[PDB]
RNA sequence: AGGCCCAGGCGACUGUUUAGCAAAAACACAGGUCUCUGCGAAGCCGUAAGGCGAAGUAUAGGGGCUGACGCCUGCCCGGUGCUGGAAGGUUAAGAGGAGCGCUUAGCGUAAGCGAAGGUGCGAAUUGAAGCCCCAGUAAACGGCGGCCGCGGUCCUAAGGUAGCGAAAUUCCUUGUCGGGUAAGUUCCGACCCGCACGAAAGGCGCAACGAUCUGGGCACUGUCUCAACGAGAGACUCGGUGAAAUUAUAGUACCUGUGAAGAUGCAGGUUACCCGCGACAGGACGGAAAGACCCCGUGGAGCUUUACUGCAGCCUGAUAUUGAAUGUUGGUAAUUGACCUUCUAACCCGCCGCCCUUAUCGGGCGGGGAGACAGUGUCAGGUGGGCAGUUUGACUGGGGCGGUCGCCUCCUAAAAGGUAACGGAGGCGCCCAAAGGUUCCCUCAGAAUGGUUGGAAAUCAUUCGCAGAGUGUAAAGGCACAAGGGAGCUUGACUGCGAGACCUACAAGUCGAGCAGGGACGAAAGUCGGGCUUAGUGAUCCGGUGGUUCCGCAUGGA
RNA sequence: AACAGUGGUAGGAGAGCGUUCUAAGGGCUGUGAAGCCAGACCGGAAGGACUGGUGGAGCGCUUAGAAGUGAGAAUGCCGGUAUGAGUAGCGAAAGAGGGGUGAGAAUCCCCUCCACCGAAUGCCUAAGGUUUCCUGAGGAAGGCUCGUCCGCUCAGGGUUAGU
RNA sequence: UAUCCUUGGGAGUCAGACUGCGAGUGAUAAGAUCCGUAGUCGAAAGGGAAACAGCCCAGACCGCCAGCUAAGGUCCCAAAGU
RNA sequence: GUGGGUAGGGGUGAAAUGCCAAUCGAACCUGGAGAUAGCUGGUUCUCUCCGAAAUAGCUUUAGGGCUAGCCUCAAGGUAAG
RNA sequence: GACCGAUAGUGAACCAGUACCGUGAGGGAAAGGUGAAAAGCACCCCGGAAGGGGAGUGAAAGAGAUCCUGAAACCGUGUGCCUACAAGUAGUCAGAGCCCGUUAACGGGUGAUGGCGUGCCUUUUGUAGAAUGAACCGGCGAGUUACGAUCUCGUGCAAGGUUAAGCAGAAGAUGCGGAGCCGCAGCGAAAGCGAGUCUGAAUAGGGCGCAAGUACGUGGUCGUAGACCCGAAACCAGGUGA
RNA sequence: UCAUAGGAUAUGAGAAGGCAGACCCGGGGAACUGAAACAUCUAAGUACCCGGAGGAAGAGAAAGCAAAUGCGAUUCCCUGA
């Protein structure tokens, strides 16, 4: 049959134009009172999915 | 029967000391050395950060230098 | 699976939502349409046939 | 065709039991006691009907414990159970709607206000059993002390009575003394420092009984000293018939050594002509059975419970089936509630008579009993190892038990960095509104010498004085052009960010010049995105709060 | 040509061998196909020929295609056959001789004496079995030996109820 | 001297062992244990150490009844100096 | 002795978890079913090129796994090593 | 029918759901081939028979009845070489002697004696291992297929590429079928904007972009399926048994 | 008491049972397994049992789909994905 997305990772990541998946930081929940400003502002922004990760999960997106 | 250790315990080491070499071109922000204290002192066109890091302000060579009499300071010098 | 170590997903927060009403337009851009000839009226059914 | 006797433990006894390793001290037992049960009995089987109980009826029946008989069976009701219960507290569904949100006829230049209806929540009030609480109850579950000198003192619900005691219980222990023996870790009798007896999980006795256990005698013997001989069956020879387990191929010595650390097979020696037959088991780590022990597996199963989550059963309330009256007391404008008592006609009858009908079923009819209760349905709460599905970590010089689990600092660490052990030492899960920022100014510990209280040590003063101090806190690295001390003004303990680095499996973590906004301090230069530096923390999911030029399932809203 | 290289477990990569089937082309084969047996042949390996024997009707080769495509181990499964081995065993018990039968006799028949059971090892009869009963014939197998014999084989026969 | 880097396809490995040197744990015991470092084994046949994974010497494409060496050896077993 | 009754989340038990067809801490048969097995065993032709690892981190993880490290193939960069 | 060909293919090519096993539910085999034709061996001989030797039939009887072929293990008969002083993973290399004579090769068989040499597999840090597995021989016995994904290679077309179901047609090729799919544009949670876009007050800075694909095939790997094969103890459902 | 229950008789190609181990519609309904444990969840409304069929069954002629100068019963296939 098909092969099935993975839907939580559906929900997570997204594919740029040339084909890395873009993703949100972790520790970005609570407890804000023990980050800094500076840890803040960096988790803010977005990252992309590092090689060795991507290895592991690509197939898991394929659909997408 | 057997005790017990009270013992075990470590931090993670913090991969301090020389991060570029006397005589290697580094780009402005490059850390140069992580220290706790000054042990090694900001020279020319070097910064101090809040955790006493000495990092190139421009790009340039590095060079560690003697500073009087006990002490030590790395510089950054402009290529020309 | 990380042999149990938290996998990557389930690490990182969702993020962002589905538009039921999005609209995604057909693009075209200036390149293509000097295929045509001086005088067309490119319509989106010209483009379409 | 009985061996017998003396003494002791256990169980009274005859019985019963692990078909096929346990016959017993286990089970049963008569007797005792507790408890439930008023008859559609309780209990039990079944979803129910129908049954067992019992064609019985408290001198009966079920359940628990004890176990003939004899003498007896103490203390504790705080806890738990069970039984009962006053005030006070708590608690479900259902009832009840004070309020509030969303929507919008209308109204408003807009912003916003906003009827009625619909819709989404909804507080007070009401609401049973149960629970908390109170009382009783030990042949219910259970429990029956320390310390000090009969007294004191502490503690407890109360501190072990009678009887028994080195015991089927006594670790120390072969306790001590006596008996029995030439010699007795066993045995018997006393003793009592009962590790850790004790009164129906009965205590202590006890005639009779036992393929019971235990010690000692008489008799008796090939059990033994210590073996001998004889009979038969097999073995052995011949004729007939003719399997099996096992088996990498084998022309398959010994010693010492070597080697996965115990060699027929390797090395060096030593010894050995070829083939059988009767014998013996030292080896082939012989055969048999993928070790039962042990560990491991996020394997199973049975069992337990104050593990978790459920379910049956049981109890309890609301509501339907469910009606009529009389009182009494609510709440709305005379209707509808609440409760009490009565009624009969629903419902029920494992009651009687009659009929279907030769019928202890069933049904009909008529009495009687009970009665809107019960029963049954839906909903709700309580109880609930009776039953069900599961969970019950890892590291570990085997596992268990103990200890440990993340973060920081040092040493081990072999002069970059990194580096292990249940290696050696310590800290952390904060603190500070200044102990932060900046500007300006400053120098510490201790000692010597002199001083009313005042002393070694408070407070002066003098000289000496790289720090012998301080740095919020562990340690290390730093720090006296101070990062240490003081004072003024402040909030940069800023918002947007961030070239580039460090660290790194990832996730994270760290440093950062510089730009913009708007500031603090400073005359200005400038410094400031917390603190001398490095611990003071926790992913995602889910939910809350604040903001919002985002989305909004026909459209406007929500 | 020159120069250099070529130990290897897990494992990656490459090049090939062989098997069955299919397509197309081209062949072989009763003047003997496949298979089987033997040989001192050939190729770097997997492997491939040739010759002779057996066999008695099918089968190669080339190129491509498709796979139930290759076995020495699974206490593998099924079959066969070894080893142990002429070994263990031949399942409680009294027989001896004479005569007979027969291809053959410790073992079958007859006789004699002996011995065993006798609250049974006798007699009757359930359940169960289902022809095992009787007669004649038989001796492959079954019978733990033998066998002329038998509960075995082949024929034919045999069970009678008012009580 | 000929590696190195990047991207992509495919892995396997996560029991290590001994030896030398530097340490811890231990008793400055262990063929112990745990790190660091180099080697060999693992995955490495050949010669030596009698035999002997891990020591010494040395890396087997194949053939030769040629030659020179390594460690280790040269009286006999046993090649080479009585 | 004969004829009957009780049936597996069950029966029966003078109680041993005993017995219920040589099966019993839950009978037997068939099916779900090729359960699952991070475990053990096995996995079949050849030659050549290259050739590891037994480590780190995290892990109800420790004989498993994942990413990194180390091997291999290809294509690039080219000459960084 | 690029399905099986008697251990395969149905369990069953054959008197098979039989025989056999189980109280029962239920489990469940083995076993094909004379020849073209029975012409199935008159007759003689040994033997009680069985069996055989002739004779005859036949192309063949060494096709004579579980009778096509007839491997191996295993069991025998004959004998060329060796063997009764030898210590053996059984070979290997060296080597006389003796006996042969070929796919004619610096041949074949045997092997006194000398040197060297602890099977194979699995599992291991390490196994000759006194760890595991196999008595032997034979047969059978393990990464497959489908549909998705991805990469490499190949082919067609190329800023495009391609059809699916279906209709017609050999169960075919193929024609038709453009619905749909992927690509040519990205960025943003989204409204949206677009070679940009998002963040932000910002012409700032920074993130992500700008500055050959697609259809089909072979191959590698992955996903979902039992997914390389064999193996539990158990669990549940419905039956069968006192 | 009328009645009714009940009883008797007659007429019925009325029912019953089977299967094709398939397909279909209902009633009841697991667990192993996956989640690397496990309870929600999965396996799966599967297996299995039961009832009813029919040659097919079920569905079906809008209190529908939608948001167009709309569509026009149901079923099935492709696609959406
Ligand atoms: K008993
Ligand atoms: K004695
Ligand atoms: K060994
Ligand atoms: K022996
Ligand atoms: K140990
Ligand atoms: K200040
Ligand atoms: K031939
Ligand atoms: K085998
Ligand atoms: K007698
Ligand atoms: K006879
Ligand atoms: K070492
Ligand atoms: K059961
Ligand atoms: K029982
Ligand atoms: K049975
Ligand atoms: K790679
Ligand atoms: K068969
Ligand atoms: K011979
Ligand atoms: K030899
Ligand atoms: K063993
Ligand atoms: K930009
Ligand atoms: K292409
Ligand atoms: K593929
Ligand atoms: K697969
Ligand atoms: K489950
Ligand atoms: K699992
Ligand atoms: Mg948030
Ligand atoms: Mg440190
Ligand atoms: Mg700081
Ligand atoms: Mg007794
Ligand atoms: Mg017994
Ligand atoms: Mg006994
Ligand atoms: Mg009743
Ligand atoms: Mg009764
Ligand atoms: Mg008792
Ligand atoms: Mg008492
Ligand atoms: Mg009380
Ligand atoms: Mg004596
Ligand atoms: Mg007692
Ligand atoms: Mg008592
Ligand atoms: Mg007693
Ligand atoms: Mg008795
Ligand atoms: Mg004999
Ligand atoms: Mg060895
Ligand atoms: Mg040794
Ligand atoms: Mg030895
Ligand atoms: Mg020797
Ligand atoms: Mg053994
Ligand atoms: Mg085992
Ligand atoms: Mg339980
Ligand atoms: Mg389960
Ligand atoms: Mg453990
Ligand atoms: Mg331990
Ligand atoms: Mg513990
Ligand atoms: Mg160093
Ligand atoms: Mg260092
Ligand atoms: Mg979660
Ligand atoms: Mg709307
Ligand atoms: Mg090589
Ligand atoms: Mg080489
Ligand atoms: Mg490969
Ligand atoms: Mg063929
Ligand atoms: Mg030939
Ligand atoms: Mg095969
Ligand atoms: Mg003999
Ligand atoms: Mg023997
Ligand atoms: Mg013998
Ligand atoms: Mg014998
Ligand atoms: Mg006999
Ligand atoms: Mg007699
Ligand atoms: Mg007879
Ligand atoms: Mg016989
Ligand atoms: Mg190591
Ligand atoms: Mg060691
Ligand atoms: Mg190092
Ligand atoms: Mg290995
Ligand atoms: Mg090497
Ligand atoms: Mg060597
Ligand atoms: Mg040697
Ligand atoms: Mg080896
Ligand atoms: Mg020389
Ligand atoms: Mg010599
Ligand atoms: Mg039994
Ligand atoms: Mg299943
Ligand atoms: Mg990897
Ligand atoms: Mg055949
Ligand atoms: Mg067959
Ligand atoms: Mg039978
Ligand atoms: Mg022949
Ligand atoms: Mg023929
Ligand atoms: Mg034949
Ligand atoms: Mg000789
Ligand atoms: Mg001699
Ligand atoms: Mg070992
Ligand atoms: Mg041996
Ligand atoms: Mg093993
Ligand atoms: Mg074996
Ligand atoms: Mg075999
Ligand atoms: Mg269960
Ligand atoms: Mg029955
Ligand atoms: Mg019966
Ligand atoms: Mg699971
Ligand atoms: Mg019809
Ligand atoms: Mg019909
Ligand atoms: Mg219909």
């Amino acid at each position: 049959p098909k092969m099935k997305t993975h839907r939580g990772s559906a929900k997570r990541f997204k594919k740029t134009g040339s084909g890395k998946l873009k993703r949100s930081h972790a520790y970005t929940s609570h407890l804000f009172a023990n980050k800094s400003q500076k840890q803040k502002r960096k988790l803010r922004k977005s990252a992309v999915v590092s090689a060795g990760d991507f290895k592991r999960i690509k197939q898991m997106l394929a659909n997408i | 029967g057997v005790g017990s250790t009270k013992n075990g315990r470590d931090s993670e080491a913090k991969r301090l000391g020389a991060k570029r070499a006397d005589g290697q071109f580094v780009t402005g922000g490059s850390i140069l050395y992580r220290q706790r204290g000054t042990k090694i002192y900001p020279g020319e066109n070097v910064g101090r950060g809040g955790d006493d890091t000495l990092f190139a302000k421009i790009d340039g060579t590095v060079k560690f230098e003697r500073f009087g009499r006990d002490r030590k300071k790395v510089s950054v010098y402009p290529v020309a | 699976f990380e042999g149990g170590q938290m996998p990557l997903f389930q690490r990182l927060p969702k993020r962002g939502f589905t538009n039921i009403n999005r609209k995604e337009y057909a693009v075209v851009n200036l390149d293509k349409l000097n295929g045509f000839a001086e005088g067309t009226e490119v319509t989106p059914e010209l483009l379409l046939e």
